[PDB]
């Protein structure tokens, strides 16, 4: 019988700073035990300082990004070139995803950008439209490997202040763009080591008030 | 007389009076000018107001990053047609990953307006449009009429007293066509062209409306203090 | 287009009347007179056939009086063809009600639905109304014996005695004169015939130019019987009352 | 939903209906009234699939109330039951049938007689002296076969009903949290508060 | 999930956990399971996350349209029935929703309505909904009285979620407290189980099963 | 389907079909609504050119929409049935979804909306009917009286009349009805309603119908003798 | 007869032009936009003294940040308001934000020309849509049955429109306060109204960023009427 | 819901310095039966694109007709149909990619794997894949079916990343393709010796080669192999 879904693998990662936000994702594309492409980008600039990635089943992922990109376009036409805020984009995406509640997009979606106060924002979605703003999210095949590492290093979970008898927690603080990119690169190299569907290359999209900048790094090709 | 009740009726001399009355709505509309070079295309539109307390009716509409039009006549009909163009431009992008040709844009509008002139119940569109764009074959300027007749031109104008601007452009043809790689000078030629259609009134800051598209210029509209440069 | 040829059947006059309903009533006023008279122990339906020919088969004929179910009957005035469309609808509606509730349909409910159908033709659809007026004669266990009338407007009203069709003005005056509330069926039979005999446009009222029916509780113990009179039975009742 | 009983006596109809609403391993509510008043002298108890029960009961209630307003007249218990049966008879051959079983207890004011109808989700109507839906019947029918008499009073009917509830509380596996009892007679519908 | 809400002398307490699960994977620890429909209406959510999130936000829109049209705040009964009639249309399609519509109006007073995805709609004084509802019931029922103070009621609601957060593997993260009065709902803060557990253990002397 | 735009604008800015529908209302038998301190009374004219009628079965002029709301009308009788039926269905639908009976304002708003829809829908003519909708909101003792008309406008009235010679009875009510002090009791309200109809009717025999609506679904229709007592009392006081 | 969507020889739609005549017969409605808020005021015009004037609802809420006043065949406005309210709430559901006043007006005006041989005729009512958003601030729009809408600093529609519009021309300036605007609506309404202006036959409302859209009570409007009369007599 | 009947096997392709190469054998298999031997599975669109199709042949012939019809439709009211407004590989691909995904979304897929090879108007090499699921991806080397498992490894030794493309000549690239076709003939049980090859160069244009054969095959070592273990004779 025909199976309409497939697993194109890979993994994505979003981290929010004080006045910036990053959305990273490996450039490997796979089916079963074969590599399809070593460089197939899945993190996209969608305009209005919103970056998006829909990892999982690439056909559904590309379809969704394509529709959201088009949703941004018609938002400008219908509302006098108004800028789509990140919170509004998120809600719009929920309706796109839930629109196919009974024949879902097989993708874990993550968008990143800046909120209306100029602060870094990462929103993350399930396959049917459930969403939540966070400082931190990993999505895709190696999400289970990366996510707990982020809890520890970004949100300082299970870390207490030395000599306080485990009474005072390590205080929460924003990370610099330099420190965030270090965590991203270490997250992806670690995920590449232990997950077969992750590797080849890493592409990071950084979002500041100035615009959207890109950075590329090599990953192990085995 | 007896042959103007609806669009489905021909006159004894072979005329469609409802289409001609729709054409009349354009002549009542405010003047707008279109002109192009080989690098850029420019729309200049005189906006109209109800009174001093009212705003000035927006004449120019964007269809895509590389295409847009100005209107003269019934504004709601222009909204319907511009929306149709937006969808057709967008269909070409999503399906074929291809920017819609300005010539096809005209062909599609012609065929849409035509269907309204041959069927009972419906009515002709009561608006004229000037479509500008930059595609794979350079800059373009189209003139749409609700009869269905679309025409590609170097320059033109439609609306009330549009004959003044149209004569000027017919004289200036050789000059403005060669304004290549210079947006501001092409706009100046368009602002001088629309000035030939003015009576009593002159071009003010919230009266004038200018749009431009070109080689390395997306379709962008200029209103308010942004057009003060050209007065 | 087609707009040119539209009569616009469902519109108001400047005075606030429905042209087609009014003209349909003018049509009905030329139809053979039909009379209904409700007594304490039954109902009478009498109707005059439209200018009969001597070669018309009289015994196997049905022009004026129709049976809707075992308990309800109607007298027609207007276009017969139109009436038959409405009658078959009414017959079906009665059977739907019986199928749904396992109870015979109350007279008013049937009358309302049939009147609602006529109303629809005056308000929407762009069709001509039904050129028909009914006299409903029926019985149920709520209100007992009931007489109603409906006309092309879709408006219906209840009556003790009523006429439709031709010469209703003259007929209604005569009924209003001789009718009284403690009346019996046999008396109502006589009144119905006497009224037709005086309001008729014919020279003399005869058996072959009449349809007649009664709805009595004259069956055995607490049950209703419909009697559509035969030609010979009309001939006898006409002699018995002393008209011929 | 589980236990709904009905007992027609001389001058009234008595409907008992369990109070428990269970879902999974949790009794969510122990005071649930599994009935609706269709008209002043007609009461319908119901049991079956979750959601369907109330949705159906209220839909019927609305229709009967609409009839009452239109005609300014109360429909007979027989007529209401026939209407209900037809609705279930349509339902069973639908895309998604109502899975609801009902008892219709009513007092016919024209006949001056109490009437009890049992209708299952298929649209199977029967008039009975006593009725039950679900597993309840497997105990109560035989019990009533023995103890029921047609000429009983309402008070005798309630004692007969107590005898059923006691037997069910003894032998039924599930805790149904007692019953709400309602009486339908010439004076209308009233609830027995202490049972 | 574990969500509860109970009626008492001083209004309504509403308490929820904040965990989201994708099987045994902990999807989130910081999710919002109380939707603020208006200043007088709350909606708790358990079950399918998107189903809950989407349709409860939708419910808020329908409640807004009601007060625009009727110039009057929607009743708790009417609001709950809009949602229950909606999910009933989708019955069989596979929606998963365990909600509790809690609020106050003049005509009704404090009211709680349990509504779930198979069409059940129940008015009641106490409800617990979710994978850890039984654990919450155990603590809540054994300590519940109508005459509880606002201070004690808030704590009991918090302690009942904590109990479930502990035992139920598919509940936890943090406790979100609310208190509904005649004047409207009042938020009583987010309480992380990471700190709250040890705070409760020490002060209350409970949770002796755990290695202290 | 029949599509024709029957209700349309004319050069002077009038929709003649809606205005001609008002003429049908003006032809209709008079109907009056007077609301007191704790009640509303609906009076209705019945033309006396129809004898040999059966008043048991003849459709009554005042119709119950729900147990707490009533609707009388003036104009085309057949049309009124369609509005009443729709209103009755909507009343049950409201109880089903909101778990609360309709307010008199809501029911009126619905009926008026239906009437309006027929003034700009293709293939249909406007309702030749104006209504007086009266009653009491659930758990409320404040009397409500509303009026609708073919165009679709509706509004609340302390007292109001519609139908033939309504301008005469409206003239009567305008001077006789005091806003500061409405009819304190049921008797006072009914008397004022009968008095107002006696300006127009002809005879106070079987020509006047009266229906009294009180709070908590307390509606009752007066009989001939009960109404005749008011007629007898008013005429004796008049001779002065 | 003749088609519904027919053009005149002058190039206008007959039915649209006739519907404008209906709006001229309607009761007066005035709107004034300031930097402190937008004020909307209407003439109630009760046809009889027995009619309870508080039931006359010619000013209407669309959302918390958008109000609406009407004039003409006011029964036709019901479906326009319903659409507007749904559009406003629907946009909030899709985008988690307030909807722009212009976008709302445009949505309403899209219904206007959806008539022909869709509904059978144009609307016989004009709307004054007042509101506020974060982008363009306080705005007043005039929505016609032609499908056209103009933004206004101030606008009068209805029977006394041309007389009131000429008065608004002179009186309006860009530094008007809210209190000044309130009185200015009352002043101009009293001039064009047939009957004498009071709290029962005229209604005021406003929309501010802070408090949103609010219809004024008869007690509040009465004080503004009394304040208005005193200020005119004071010079 | 389909099942493929008459099927075509591997389509292999790669980029080189000035353009792209694509190849596919001429077999139409009917399960294990090698039914049809004259099947062309490379279909040129204009003079700048070649579409290579594997999978169900009936669906391939449908796609042929769609492309044939696309050229016609593009020519309508288009004076620049053979110039600026000619069909690009990227236009042709996106069209097919749209169709493939729409069909899978209606649970009625075109049971194919497609590779659109061509050269754009600005001289850029175009090479992109799409299949029955609507999955799309691009790479210096692309292959379908067994090609993905056996050809790609060999072709990636030539062009392992983007920077290797300018360093690869048409002679080297074609040799790698022809070698890959031989390896597939050795090891793919539903392949044939006869095949077609197409080269789309930005300078020399479209070169379509028919009736090629796999040659220089190593079979001589077979004679020494006796039995399956312990046999000597
Ligand atoms: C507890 C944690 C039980 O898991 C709660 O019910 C919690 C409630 C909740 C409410 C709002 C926001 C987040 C969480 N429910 C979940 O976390 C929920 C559990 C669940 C999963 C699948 C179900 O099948 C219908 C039912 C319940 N988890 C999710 O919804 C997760 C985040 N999403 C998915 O698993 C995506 N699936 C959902 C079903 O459709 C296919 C995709
Ligand atoms: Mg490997
Ligand atoms: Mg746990």
């Amino acid at each position: 019988q025909f199976n309409p879904y497939g697993d194109n693998g890979g993994t994505i990662l979003g981290i929010a700073g004080e006045d910036f936000a990053v959305l990273a994702g490996d450039t490997r594309n796979i089916t079963d035990y074969s590599i399809n492409s070593r460089y197939e980008p899945k993190v996209f600039d969608c305009g209005d300082n919103i970056v998006m990635s829909a990892n999982g089943f690439a056909a559904d992922g590309d379809a969704l990004v394509k529709r959201f990109k088009n949703s941004v376009k018609w938002y400008h036409f219908d509302h006098n070139d108004k800028k789509l805020s990140i919170n509004s984009a998120a809600r719009n995406i929920q309706h796109l995803l839930y629109g196919k509640r009974f024949f879902p997009y097989y993708v874990h979606t993550i968008i990143a950008g800046l909120d209306e106060d100029g602060k870094g924002a990462v929103y993350s979605f399930d396959p049917v439209g459930s969403y939540e703003r966070e400082q931190c999210r990993a999505g895709g095949a190696a999400a289970s490997l990366i996510m707990p590492f982020l809890d520890n290093q970004v949100n300082f979970k299970n870390q207490y202040e030395p000599g306080t008898n485990g009474k005072v927690k390590k205080p929460l603080k924003y990370l610099s763009v330099e420190e965030v990119i270090k965590l991203v690169r270490d997250s992806f190299t670690s995920a590449t080591e232990r997950h077969i569907q992750v590797g080849d290359g890493l592409e990071i999209l950084i979002v500041t008030k100035d615009g959207v900048r890109k950075e590329f790094y090599e990953l192990k090709r085995d | 007389n007896n042959y103007d009740g609806d669009t489905v009726t021909f006159s004894p001399t072979g005329r469609l009076f409802q289409v001609e009355y729709a054409l009349e709505a354009i002549k009542q509309g405010s003047v707008t000018v279109g002109l192009r070079s080989n690098t850029h295309a420019v729309l200049v539109a005189l906006k109209r107001n109800a009174d001093e307390l009212s705003s000035y009716q927006k004449k120019i509409i964007k269809c895509d990053e590389h295409m847009g039009l100005s209107l003269a006549g019934l504004a709601p009909d222009a909204r319907v047609l511009s929306n149709y163009l937006r969808q057709q431009c967008n269909y070409s992008s999503l399906v074929f990953n291809r920017k819609l040709a300005v010539e096809r844009a005209g062909h599609l509008l012609c065929d849409k307006a035509q269907k309204n002139t041959q069927s009972y119940g419906g009515r002709p569109y009561g608006v004229g449009l000037l479509i500008i764009g930059y595609d794979k074959s350079g800059a373009h300027l189209l003139e749409f009429q609700p009869s269905g007749n679309v025409t590609e031109l170097y320059g033109t104008a439609i609306g009330a007293r549009s004959q003044g601007a149209k004569t000027y452009l017919e004289r200036t043809l050789d000059t403005f066509i060669k304004i290549d790689g210079n947006p501001d000078e092409l706009i100046k030629a368009g602002v001088e062209a629309i000035s030939q259609s003015l009576r009593d009134e002159s071009l003010t800051v919230d009266n004038l409306s200018i749009a431009i598209v070109g080689k390395d210029t997306p379709f962008t509209i200029y209103d308010g203090e942004a057009v003060a440069k050209y007065i | 287009g087609s707009r040119r040829y539209d009569s616009r059947t469902t519109i108001f006059s400047p005075e606030g009347r429905l042209y087609q309903v009014e003209y349909a009533l003018e049509s009905i006023s030329h139809a053979g007179t039909a009379i209904g008279i409700m007594a304490s122990d039954g109902i009478v339906l009498a109707a005059e056939r439209k200018v009969t020919s001597t070669l018309l088969e009289q015994d196997t004929s049905t022009e004026k009086l129709y049976k809707l179910n075992d308990k309800i009957a109607v007298a027609v005035a207007g276009l017969t063809a139109d009436a038959e469309i409405l009658i078959n609808t009414a017959r079906i509606h009665a059977q739907n009600y019986l199928k749904t509730y396992n109870e015979d349909i109350p007279v008013e409910i049937l009358v309302r639905r049939l009147s609602d159908i006529k109303q629809g033709y005056t308000q929407h659809g762009g069709l001509r109304p039904f050129g028909v007026s009914f006299i409903y004669a029926g019985y149920d266990d709520r209100y007992g014996y009931q007489l109603y009338t409906s006309n092309p407007s879709g408006n219906y009203t209840g009556w003790k005695a009523i006429s439709v069709g031709a010469n209703t003005s003259a007929a209604q005056t005569l009924l209003q004169m001789d009718y009284k509330d403690d009346m019996k069926v046999d008396d109502a039979i006589e009144l119905a015939l006497k009224t037709l005999s005086k309001t008729t446009d014919s020279s003399a009222l005869t058996y072959d130019r009449l349809e007649f029916a009664t709805i009595r509780k004259g069956a055995n113990d607490g049950e209703v019987y419909q009697k559509i009179f035969k030609p010979q039975e009309i001939k006898d009742i006409l002699v018995k009352t002393g008209i011929t | 939903m589980d236990i709904i009983l009905g007992i027609r006596v001389q001058d009234s109809v008595i409907l008992a209906s369990s109070k428990a609403v269970t879902r999974g391993i949790s009794v969510l509510k122990d005071s649930d009234d599994k009935t609706r008043q269709l008209s002043p002298h007609t009461l319908m108890s119901f049991a079956g699939e979750a959601g369907d029960t109330v949705q159906f009961a209220e839909y019927i209630q609305a229709n009967i109330q609409l009839y009452s307003i239109r005609e300014d007249y109360e429909l007979s218990p027989q007529a209401v039951s026939s209407f209900v049966r037809q609705e279930l008879a349509k339902s069973i051959r639908s895309r998604r049938p109502y899975q609801v079983n009902v008892l219709i207890g009513g007092y016919d004011k024209k006949k001056n007689k109490p009437e009890l109808y049992q209708i299952d989700y298929l649209g199977t109507k029967v008039e009975l002296p006593y009725g039950a839906h679900g597993y309840s019947g497997f105990y109560t029918f035989s019990l009533l076969d023995h103890h029921y008499r047609p000429d009983m009073t309402t008070e005798e009917g309630l004692d007969l009903l107590k005898l059923c509830v006691q037997e069910l509380e003894k032998r039924m596996p599930m805790d149904f949290k007692g019953v709400i009892v309602k009486i339908v007679d010439k004076d209308g519908i009233r609830q027995v508060d202490d049972f | 999930t574990t969500t509860l809400a109970f009626r008492f002398q001083g209004g309504i307490i509403v308490a929820v956990d904040s965990r989201a699960t994708a099987g045994n994977w902990v999807a989130s620890q910081t999710v919002k399971k109380v939707i603020e429909i208006n200043p007088f209406l709350l909606g708790t959510v358990a079950g399918g996350a998107a189903d809950c999130q989407f349709w409860e936000t939708w419910l808020g829109s329908q409640c807004r349209l009601h007060e625009l049209r009727e110039k009057e705040r929607i009743s708790v009964a009417a609001a709950s029935k809009i949602l229950s009639n909606l999910v009933y249309q989708y019955k069989g399609a596979g929606l998963s929703m365990g909600t509790m519509i809690c609020g106050y109006t003049r005509k009704e007073g404090p009211t709680i309505y349990y509504v779930d995805s198979d069409g059940t709609r129940l008015k009641g004084d106490i409800f617990c909904v979710g994978s850890g509802q039984t654990f919450a019931y155990g603590v809540l029922d054994s300590n519940y009285k109508w005459d509880l103070s606002v201070e004690d009621a808030l704590y009991l609601g918090k302690r009942s979620i904590l109990a479930a957060a502990h035992r139920d593997a598919y509940s936890g993260g943090s406790v979100n407290l609310y208190h509904v009065t005649e004047d409207g709902w009042i938020y009583h803060g987010n309480h992380d189980v990471g700190e709250l557990f040890w705070k409760v253990k020490e002060e209350e002397g409970s949770f002796n099963n755990v290695i202290g | 389907g029949y599509d024709r735009a029957l209700s349309i604008f004319s050069p002077d800015g009038h929709i003649f079909q809606v205005e001609y529908a008002l003429e049908a209302v003006k032809r209709g038998t008079c109907a009056v609504g007077v609301k007191g301190k704790n009640c509303v009374v609906l009076g209705c004219e019945r033309r006396s050119t129809l004898k040999l009628q059966d008043t048991r079965i003849t459709p009554s002029k005042v119709s119950k929409i729900d147990s707490h709301v009533v609707l009388s009308f003036s104009g085309l009788n057949a049309d009124s049935r369609i509005l009443i039926e729709k209103a009755r269905v909507e009343a049950q639908s409201h109880r089903l979804t909101l778990e609360d009976p309709v307010t008199v304002e809501y029911l009126t708003r619905y009926v008026a909306g239906v009437q309006q829809r027929y003034t700009q829908s293709g293939g249909v003519r406007p309702f030749g009917v104006s209504t007086l909708i009266a009653g009491f909101d659930p758990r409320d003792d404040e009397p409500k009286l509303y009026q609708t008309e073919p165009s679709g406008i509706y509004s609340s009235w302390s007292a109001q009349t519609i139908g033939r010679n309504s301008k005469t009875v409206r003239e009567f009510l305008e001077k006789n009805y005091d806003r500061k002090e409405p009819p304190a009791t049921v008797e006072e309200c009914v008397k004022l309603t009968v008095r107002s109809l006696l300006e127009v009717v002809q005879t106070g025999a079987k020509n006047i119908e009266i229906t009294v609506v009180k709070p908590d679904s307390d509606i009752v229709a007066l009989s001939s003798e009960e109404i005749n007592q008011y007629v007898t009392q008013i005429e004796q006081e008049k001779q002065e | 007869d003749r088609g519904v969507s027919t053009f005149s020889p002058e190039g206008r739609l007959f039915q649209v032009e006739y519907s404008l005549e209906a709006i001229k017969l309607g009761s007066t409605a005035i709107g004034i936009a300031t930097k402190e808020g937008v004020v909307l005021g209407v003439e109630k015009r009760a046809t009889s003294p027995l009619l309870e004037s508080d039931s006359i609802e010619k000013i209407v809420e669309i959302d918390r940040h958008i109000g609406c006043a009407m004039s003409g065949l006011t029964a036709d406005a019901r479906s326009m308001i319903e659409h507007a309210r749904t559009a406003a709430v629907t946009h909030n559901l899709y985008y988690d934000e307030d909807i722009n006043v212009e976008s709302l007006t445009q949505s309403v005006c899209d219904l206007a020309l959806r008539f022909g041989e869709l509904m059978s005729r144009p609307f016989g009512v004009a709307l004054l849509i007042a509101g506020h958003d974060a982008d363009d601030g306080y705005q007043l729009f005039h929505a016609e049955p032609s499908g056209t809408f103009y933004r206004y600093n101030a606008k009068a529609i209805g029977s006394g429109s041309e007389g009131a519009q000429a008065e608004l021309l002179n009186e309006w300036h860009s530094s008007l306060t809210l209190k000044e605007a309130e009185l200015l609506v009352l002043k101009i309404l009293k001039q064009v109204m047939e009957e004498k202006l009071d709290e029962n036959n005229a209604q005021l409302s406003c929309i501010t960023k802070q408090d949103g859209f609010k219809i004024y009570d008869n007690e509040k409007t009465a004080e503004l009427i009394k304040e208005l009369k005193e200020k005119e007599a004071a010079e | 819901t389909q099942q493929p009947i008459v099927t075509g096997t591997s389509v292999i392709s790669m980029k080189y310095d000035n353009g792209v190469i694509i190849a596919a054998d001429n077999l139409g298999s009917y399960g294990s039966l090698l039914r049809f031997n004259g099947v062309e599975r490379l279909i040129p669109v204009g003079d700048n694109t070649v579409v290579g199709i594997s999978g169900d042949i009936s669906d391939m012939q449908h796609i042929e007709r769609l492309l044939k019809d696309l050229v016609t439709e593009n020519a309508y009211d288009n004076p620049l149909a053979d110039a600026e407004e000619a069909l690009e590989p990227s236009y042709i691909f996106e069209y097919l990619a749209t169709v493939m995904y729409q069909r899978r979304s209606k649970m009625n897929p075109l049971w194919n794997a497609i590779i659109v090879a061509g050269v754009q108007s600005n001289g850029d090499q175009f090479l992109r894949y799409v299949n029955l699921l609507g999955v799309t991806y691009s790479s210096p080397t692309l292959a379908t079916g067994f090609g993905a498992h056996m050809a790609n490894p060999l072709l990636r030794k030539v062009v392992d990343r983007e920077s290797d493309i300018p360093k690869t000549t048409v002679q080297v690239a074609e040799e790698a393709i022809v070698n890959a076709m031989r390896v597939l003939y050795y090891r793919d049980a539903r392949s044939s010796r006869n095949f077609s090859l197409a080269i789309i160069d930005k300078n020399t244009g479209l070169t379509f080669k028919k009736n090629l054969q796999v040659e220089n095959m190593k079979w001589d070592f077979a004679k020494d192999i006796k039995g399956y273990g312990t046999q000597k004779i």
